[PDB]
């Protein structure tokens, strides 16, 4: 809009209602869906006599996610399917513990990498945000299980004999359930 | 603009040995054109075509996952009573997030097609899932025991007695 | 002996929480993966 | 420069070049990059030394192995991605990376040989004789 | 024996530990609460 | 609209205008991206204490690789923080109390370790110390 | 066997990385900023008219 | 009864050595497939011989 | 595991104390001697655990221990506390 000249001296038409977009350069990263521009005519409470007129130009952008799918949800899906591997993995092997915190660890050097890419908004949460945030629980969720998994294997009956309960739970009737 | 000889040069003149040579792209061919028009302006338009000197990725990404990729694959000479084996791949699969974290300095982000490095790197990179995945098979079956499992049949039958012989080996 | 049938009975019963635990959070993977990401794929499809 | 070539009208036929040949002062890379680099990259010769039975053979080589590569991702920030040669720590790196590949797979063989039991492999009387009286002489075992 | 006295002193260990990273967490998070922004006598910059 | 003395030889006077923009974050990014990993990263630390003090367990591996990854995120919250150097923030604050605690539960781990693994012909057991640990601590 | 790579890889180390790095240390500029030209240049060899 | 045991573990673990194997020859194989139509695909872009084909 | 993994850390704290450590090669930042002695105490930290372990795994099977080490570690040290 004019910025000092108002609508009684100075009028602003549209040529089109739309950009003119025949020589717009095909961006690699977004797809303009549609755009238009709409005159406005404010009016304020000083003076009938003076509207104020602008051109609000608009572009709806819908983003291509071929570069972020492949750079982020790719390893991020390789890290959660070995999450749940590890319950696979034998007690008597000895490396469940090394499997999944290994597994951590390469998940956190990703959010390094990761950072660098999703945006540091704070207005909300990003959906790649979100499916970061539920992977990182997940691996941490394993970690805590195989732990209790663990310690359960081990344990000594000279200590700890099994009661009735767990006993008639997990011997009879899981396998048969 | 014409050559000196008042030939059609349409080309960008290069002063062989006066212009400052580029340590990484090479010029191969550099045509200009005047373009007609379909307020009609014509233009004149120059084209620069230049390869990209691989040398630096190279030595810097490729060799390094062919190497880890090599790693990967003689995880399963490893026996398994060596406890070793998820290590070994998981820190293989590590090193190349580290390389992989290395080359997201270097890629265009743009999203119209993949790079064949990202693709090389991501197939690396299954291949290392794969390789813990079988890895974590193995190592279950090594300790499974008649206090766990019964083996049936066709198991016992296919792996301890055709595979063998097709896979050279022998049970003493 | 009984000692070692003792030990083996929790062995037993952590293989089998194991088992459970596996095909749970083999569930939960890809129950999460449609959970965060199908309603904006049937947006943007629909 | 006065260029005999070019034409007395052309505005390349004259200059007048000022010239710096400056050598890098090395010590700060010296400190804080080689001597790290190369002191974990020799760590690898104990892996021969480390025994078997401890289990920790392949952990050492594969994390000297991520150690070059973080060494590698931190020096390849600080250079020009040029064709003309690889840089001396470069040239370096690439040899210690395959160095400590190598040495990588012969832990795994070594491992696959220690855990070798009659159950699944047969101690030929030869190699016997060759590993256990032979060689060790030769390497004065 | 030496097991047992292991397993005991992890045990008191994990409680001992426990009690002091919860304590230290949350005492840490806790300034997080009453360093909001003051309360003054100046007019909200943007009005309701 | 402040008004400023001049000079001691009483110079002209001086007038600026000062508007105070009082502005508050809003954390939400840094809670979901640094605070919830690192604090559960930090309990993660405390498993340590059920896994078995025998062949096979992992404590100190768990333990040491906490700590290296509190060290990664030491390097992704140290762009975050700026340069000054007039006070220490809450983040920095629990990112060193927590390494702390981690170094302590790794001395604990190598203790606790040290411990089970003894054996006759190496340590000859303290009466008091068997005593303490094996009957007046359940007694407690 | 152990032993063997022992004997066999380290000397490959250290003489792979001696090769390289006083290959390196030995790089020096030459004497005459213009090879081919005896000149120095120098503020000491004033070339008088 | 521990040698019967130790029988049955010996079958399982010779079953567990024989698919390591059959997964050691099958990982070769597609690594060396893939790696090798990767770089020949890599290799075979060549630059245009026209710059207005 | 504990010796490696402390030597990680320190190579990843490293690659973020380098950038803020000035290039100026003058003369080496206490900061930097800090950090040299550090890695090189780590350094000889492993090397000497490897030492410790190949000496523990030890057997008959690497024939008979010398006398020395015997008066040494067995009878002296543990006489001198
Ligand atoms: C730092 O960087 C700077 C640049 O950034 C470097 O400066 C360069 O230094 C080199 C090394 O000396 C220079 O190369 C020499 O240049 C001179 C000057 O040539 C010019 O002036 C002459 C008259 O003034 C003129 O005849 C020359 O034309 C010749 O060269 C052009 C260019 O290719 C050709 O098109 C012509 O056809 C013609 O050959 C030109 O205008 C040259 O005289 C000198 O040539 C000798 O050396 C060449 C190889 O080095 C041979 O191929 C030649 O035949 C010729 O042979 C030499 O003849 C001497 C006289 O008899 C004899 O003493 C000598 O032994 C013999 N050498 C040999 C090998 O046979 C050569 O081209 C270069 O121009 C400088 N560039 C500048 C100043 O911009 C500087 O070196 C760097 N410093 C470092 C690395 O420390
Ligand atoms: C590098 O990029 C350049 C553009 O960015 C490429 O230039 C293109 O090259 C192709 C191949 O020759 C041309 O296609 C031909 O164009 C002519 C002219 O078209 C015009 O005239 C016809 C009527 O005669 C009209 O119908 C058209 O609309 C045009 O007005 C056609 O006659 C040919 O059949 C054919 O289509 C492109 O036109 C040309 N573009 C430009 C902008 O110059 C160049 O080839 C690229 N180089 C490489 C090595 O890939």
């Amino acid at each position: 809009g004019t910025w000092t000249y108002d609508g009684s001296v100075v009028a602003i038409n549209p040529e089109s209602d739309q950009p003119d977009l025949s020589n717009f350069m095909e961006s690699g990263e977004w797809v303009i869906k549609e755009s238009r521009g709409w005159k406005h005519s404010v009016t304020y409470s000083c003076c009938p006599d003076t509207p104020y007129l602008d051109i609000t130009y608009h572009f709806v952008m819908q983003r291509l996610p071929l570069y972020f799918i492949v750079n982020v949800i790719i390893p991020c899906l390789l890290f959660s399917f070995l999450t749940g591997l590890v319950f696979y993995l034998p007690t008597d092997s000895g490396e469940k513990m090394t499997l999944s915190i290994s597994v951590l660890l390469s998940l956190t050097v990703f959010l390094l990498v990761i950072v660098e890419l999703i945006p540091s908004t704070s207005s909300a949460v990003p959906l790649i945000g979100k499916y970061m945030l539920f992977t990182m629980v997940f691996v941490i969720a394993s970690i805590i299980i195989t732990v209790i998994v663990i310690n359960t294997h081990h344990r000594s009956p000279s200590t700890h004999v099994m009661p009735n309960w767990v006993r008639k739970v997990f011997i009879d009737t899981i396998p048969n359930i | 603009g014409l050559g000196p000889d008042g030939q059609g040069h349409q080309e960008i003149h290069i002063h062989e040995g006066t212009f400052i040579e580029n340590g990484q792209w090479e010029i191969i061919h550099k045509p200009s054109r005047l373009i007609q028009p379909p307020g009609q302006r014509q233009e004149v338009i120059f084209y620069l075509i230049i390869r990209r000197k691989p040398l630096f990725y190279l030595v810097n990404v490729i060799a390094p996952c062919i190497l880890i990729t090599l790693l990967a694959i003689f995880v399963f000479y490893l026996p398994p009573d060596a406890g070793e084996k998820m290590g070994l791949s998981i820190f293989a699969l590590l090193t190349l997030t580290v390389f992989l974290l290395l080359l997201a300095d270097k890629v265009p982000e743009t999203s119209l097609s993949v790079p064949i490095i990202i693709k090389y790197l991501m197939f690396t990179m299954v291949l290392v899932t794969f390789s813990v995945i079988l890895s974590v098979v193995v190592l279950n079956l090594h300790h499974r025991s008649p206090h766990t499992h019964q083996m049936p049949l066709w198991v016992r039958q296919i792996f301890i007695h055709k595979l063998p012989l097709y896979l050279r080996l022998k049970r003493p | 002996q009984e000692s070692n049938n003792a030990a083996a009975e929790w062995k037993y019963v952590a293989m089998v929480m194991d088992h459970i635990l596996l095909g749970v959070f083999m569930l939960v993977c890809i129950i999460g993966t449609l959970a965060v990401f199908a309603g904006r794929l049937i947006e943007l499809n629909q | 420069n006065v260029d005999p070539r070019a034409p007395l009208d052309s505005p390349s036929r004259q200059d007048i070049t000022f010239y710096l040949i400056i050598r890098r002062k090395p010590l700060f890379y010296i400190i804080n990059i080689l001597v790290p680099c190369v002191l974990i990259s020799f760590m690898v010769n104990l892996v021969f030394y480390l025994p078997a039975d401890s289990g920790e053979k392949t952990s050492v080589a594969i994390s000297v192995l991520l150690a070059q590569s973080v060494f590698l991702l931190l020096i390849s920030k600080r250079l020009p991605a040029t064709s003309m040669a690889i840089p001396l720590i470069g040239k370096f790196l690439l040899f210690g990376m395959v160095l400590v590949t190598m040495v990588v797979v012969i832990c795994v063989i070594v491992l696959n040989i220690h855990f070798r039991t009659p159950s699944t492999h047969v101690l030929s009387e030869g190699v016997k004789k060759l590993f256990l009286e032979t060689l060790p002489e030769l390497l004065h075992m | 024996d030496w097991v047992r006295m292991g397993n005991a002193l992890d045990n008191i260990c994990f409680w001992a530990a426990l009690v002091l990273f919860s304590v230290g967490s949350s005492l840490i998070f806790l300034g997080a609460y009453f360093n909001r922004v003051p309360d003054l006598p100046y007019a909200p910059c943007i009005q309701p | 609209i402040r008004r400023h003395h001049g000079g001691a030889t009483d110079g002209p006077g001086e007038t600026d205008v000062i508007y105070s923009l009082i502005i508050r974050r809003k954390p939400l990014f840094y809670v979901i991206n640094i605070i919830v990993p690192c604090v559960l990263i930090s309990g993660l630390v405390l498993l340590a204490y059920f896994l078995p003090a025998q062949a096979g367990g992992q404590k100190c591996t768990v333990s040491i690789n906490v700590l290296l990854a509190q060290t990664v995120f030491l390097f992704l919250i140290a762009q975050k923080i700026p340069e000054t150097s007039l006070s220490v923030p809450l983040l920095g604050r629990f990112l060193i109390f927590v390494m702390v605690v981690a170094t302590l539960i790794v001395m604990n781990c190598v203790i606790v370790l040290n411990v089970s693994q003894r054996t006759p012909t190496t340590h000859a057991m303290s009466p008091r110390l068997r005593h303490v640990l094996l009957e007046l601590l359940p007694r407690l | 066997v152990d032993r063997l790579c022992l004997f066999v890889v380290t000397p490959v180390m250290v003489v792979g990385t001696a090769w390289i790095f006083l290959q390196g240390v030995y790089n020096q500029p030459p004497p005459q900023p213009f090879p081919g030209d005896p000149y120095s240049y120098n503020v000491q060899d004033k070339r008088f008219i | 009864e521990q040698e019967d045991h130790d029988a049955l573990k010996e079958d399982w673990q010779f079953v567990a050595m024989v698919v390591d194997r059959l997964f050691l020859w099958t990982f070769i194989i597609f690594t060396s497939v893939g790696t090798l139509v990767i770089f020949l695909d890599a290799t075979y872009h060549l630059p245009p011989p026209d710059p207005f084909p | 595991t504990l010796s490696i993994s402390v030597l990680l850390s320190l190579t990843v704290f490293l690659l973020v104390i380098v950038e803020l450590i000035p290039s100026t090669s003058s003369a080496v930042p206490l900061i930097g001697k800090y950090m040299l002695f550090t890695m090189v105490f780590v350094i000889a930290s492993i090397i000497i655990t490897v030492i410790v372990i190949n000496t523990h795994h030890r057997s008959p099977s690497t024939h008979v221990m010398p006398n020395w080490v015997r008066k040494v570690f067995i009878d002296t040290i543990p006489n001198i506390m």
